[PDB]
RNA sequence: CGUGGAGGUCAGUGACGAAGCCUAGACCGUAAGGUCGGGUCGAACGGCCUCUAGUGCAGAUCUUGGUGGUAGUAGCAAAUAUUCAAAUGAGAACUUUGAAGACUGAAGUGGGGAAAGGUUCCACGUCAACAGCAGUUGGACGUGGGUUAGUCGAUCCUAAGA
RNA sequence: GUCGAAUUUGGGUAUAGGGGCGAAAGACUAAUCGAACCAUCUAGUAGCUGGUUCCUGCCGAAGUUUCCCUCAGGAUAGCAG
RNA sequence: AUAUUGGCGAGAGACCGAUAGCGAACAAGUACAGUGAUGGAAAGAUGAAAAGAACUUUGAAAAGAGAGUGAAAAAGUACGUGAAAUUGUUGAAAGGGAAGGGCAUUUGAUCAGACA
């Protein structure tokens, strides 16, 4: 959602989020791979 | 950081806190709940009128053995009091937050509380001497207490093929 | 100077939630107080009044 | 070791005392006064069967 | 595995030796190795580092960074290089605390004592 | 069925996330339990064949630590008593000065000492904690200053005694 | 109640626990006296009270007999494997 | 040749892993208590590196909000993880002198498998 873009309590912390960004990176070069 | 509600796209928000407030947290959360949901001009000019002793705190849940005032009828009660200390440490978060908000460019006018909370910060433990060299606990109930103020902003249906044939049917019998 | 200072500020903070008078007030409270808890009264003297 | 939990003076406060019969520290002016003590049950008393 | 009597494989034992070694025996553990020039040069490998030689950074983010020794804190366990830092805004640097291991030594500075030891563990210099 | 450690093996799992913990999610066992997904987390951990034991808790007026309801409740009512203005300060029922009203009433709420305490004396700075309200004040906190003997005492004498 | 003496009181000194001291109350002897306090032997002694930690399956009792004089505490016999 | 819970120097363990292991992993026989003999605790963990949050703004100040450091502040000298009792807010629900439980289904919410 906040790649895309009242009160809430979900938030994303800013270490989950750059393990995510490793992650898709990780993700993103074994579809270029293949 | 780390409240325990954060708001939807924060460039239309401003919060505050204050942490180990030394100042009664039932008498907090009574204040903070009176507060609850408020434009934030009206709440301030409330808080005020509270310190005049115009108009009163309603004191819903830790409320035993209190005593009974005509201006809880404004909320439907007859308990109410009005606890100056807690006022004047939410009217003080309040002011800070306001100060953020203008920081942040917001609209003054259209600022409400949309989140408060108060919860217990760890005790002050003073202790007092009773009777036949006891020693009794006298201690201090502190507050952590937070808010969020807010710019307030102004089917696919699977049918059996009788049922098909049923509207089908009502399609031809109709125009 | 400035640094030093709060650092012994934020050193304070334990004892000051304890209430104690400074770095000087260590008095220790027992766990239990045998004269509090060695209470059987029988018919005649007891311990107070 | 062969004196671990046993270098303590603690005597019961005998029965009718509105507390449990352990054994318990004596002396005063520290938190170890009143506590309990020797028993296996106890925080910083003998083990059961010391290993020998 | 170990064959004398009077060495310990104890971990224990190990750690608390390393962390309360004084100031001589630090400055053996402190030794960084040679370049591979130097160590052509002078037929040594490592060597204990001190205040007035310079170094090459070969591991971590600094990695290339050339400098010479700024000081030896032993007290520590790191050397500081002058032209390592971490800068801020409003004027300050702090030097990089940096491991000897991690250095390579690119020039020696060398003193009487300093030939002597080179000699002694097997130099051949001039 | 489960737990700590030990021999062997799976050239076992793991920074593309070990262990732990949380979970409106999923499954296998009659069950003890086991397995999987999500979140949090950040460096170790397991299956199987065997060895070994400080190996499984709801209770013991159990032990240690922590936390509730009671509850903003009981209460903060002995010692006759406080009030006005200015100053200081962010803030004054409680600090300072002035203006008043009272009280101790010389067997004192006065002025000194002995025992005991040990710097509490005084100045400057100063408020986080303490002064069961408050606090700009303090016997509090910080930094310093201060106790001058041939004549006052000890020191000398002896008492009961040691 | 007593208040000029069998008065009140400071300091010094003497008497120490199976001991002292007592105008005698088993009073007092540091909130401790039908036996001070402290440490050790010592984890002293149990006729008694309380508690005693995972699952499932199968089997599954006992108050009925003789005796140590009888209480108490033991033996045997019976029942279940 | 034998003994050795003291002293000095060493090497080890199918031992314990901060309520454990010595009472003491830490300025521990310390603090504190007691006239005295004696009695006797609690208390370990930011980060690789203090880089320990400059600067702006609100506030008398503590602090807050921006910002910044750092891989991370879901590490801020209350600091690894961060359970339970107990508490606050939000959302859903129930409630005519307790609540909780078993069998069965309705209603609301939510969800897995199987789909050539
Ligand atoms: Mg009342
Ligand atoms: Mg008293
Ligand atoms: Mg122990
Ligand atoms: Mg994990
Ligand atoms: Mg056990
Ligand atoms: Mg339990
Ligand atoms: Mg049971
Ligand atoms: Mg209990
Ligand atoms: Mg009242
Ligand atoms: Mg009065
Ligand atoms: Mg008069
Ligand atoms: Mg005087
Ligand atoms: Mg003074
Ligand atoms: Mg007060
Ligand atoms: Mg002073
Ligand atoms: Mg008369
Ligand atoms: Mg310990
Ligand atoms: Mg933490
Ligand atoms: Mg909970
Ligand atoms: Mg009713």
């Amino acid at each position: 959602q906040n790649k895309k873009n009242s009160i809430t309590t979900r938030t994303l912390s800013k270490k989950r989020a750059k393990k995510i960004e490793r992650n898709l990176k990780y993700a993103t070069q074994r579809k270029l791979l293949v | 950081a780390r409240y325990g509600a954060t708001s939807t796209n924060p460039a239309k928000s401003a919060s505050a806190r204050g942490s180990y407030l030394r100042v009664s947290f039932k008498n907090t959360r009574e204040t903070a709940q009176a507060i609850n949901g408020w434009e934030l001009t009206k709440a301030q000019k409330y808080l005020e009128q509270v310190l005049d002793h115009q108009r009163a705190i309603p004191f819903r849940r830790f409320n035993s053995s209190i005593g009974r005032t005509a201006q809880g009828k404004e909320f439907g009660v007859t308990k109410a009091r009005w606890p100056a200390k807690s006022v004047k440490f939410v009217q003080g978060l309040l002011q800070n937050a306001a100060a953020n908000a203008e920081a942040k460019g917001l609209d003054a006018t259209k600022l409400y509380v949309s989140h408060i909370q108060v919860n217990q910060a760890p005790k002050q433990r003073r202790r007092t001497y009773r009777a036949h060299g006891r020693i009794n606990k006298y201690e201090s109930s502190p507050s952590h207490i937070e808010l969020v103020v807010t710019e307030k902003e102004e089917k696919v249906v699977r049918l059996t093929s009788r049922q098909r044939g049923r509207i089908a049917a009502q399609k031809r019998i109709a125009a | 100077r400035s640094k030093a200072d709060r650092m012994a500020k934020m050193e304070r903070r334990e004892r000051n939630r304890h209430a104690k008078q400074g770095e000087s007030d260590r008095h220790n409270a027992v766990s239990l107080s045998k004269h509090l808890f060695s209470g059987k009264r029988g018919v005649g003297k007891t311990d107070f009044r | 070791s062969e004196k671990a939990g046993h270098q303590t003076s603690a005597e019961s406060w005998g029965t009718g005392r509105a507390v449990a019969r352990i054994p318990r520290v004596g002396g005063g002016g520290t938190g170890r006064s009143g506590q309990g003590a020797f028993g296996n049950m106890c925080r910083g008393g003998r083990m059961f069967a010391p290993t020998k | 595995a170990k064959q004398s009597l009077d060495v310990s494989s104890d971990r224990r034992k190990a750690r608390k030796a390393y962390f309360t070694a004084p100031s001589s025996q630090r400055r053996v553990l402190l030794s960084a190795p040679l370049s591979k020039e130097l160590r052509a040069q002078y037929g040594i490998k490592a060597l204990p580092i001190r205040r007035d030689d310079e170094v090459l950074v070969v591991r971590g983010s600094k990695k290339g960074q050339e400098g010479k020794i700024s000081s030896v804190y032993r007290l520590k366990f790191a050397v500081q290089v002058d032209k390592v830092t971490k800068e801020k805004v409003n004027g300050a640097s702090v030097p990089i605390n940096l491991h000897p291991s991690k250095l390579v030594i690119t020039k020696l500075h060398l003193d009487k004592d300093r030939k002597a030891l080179i000699q002694r563990k097997g130099g051949k210099l001039e």
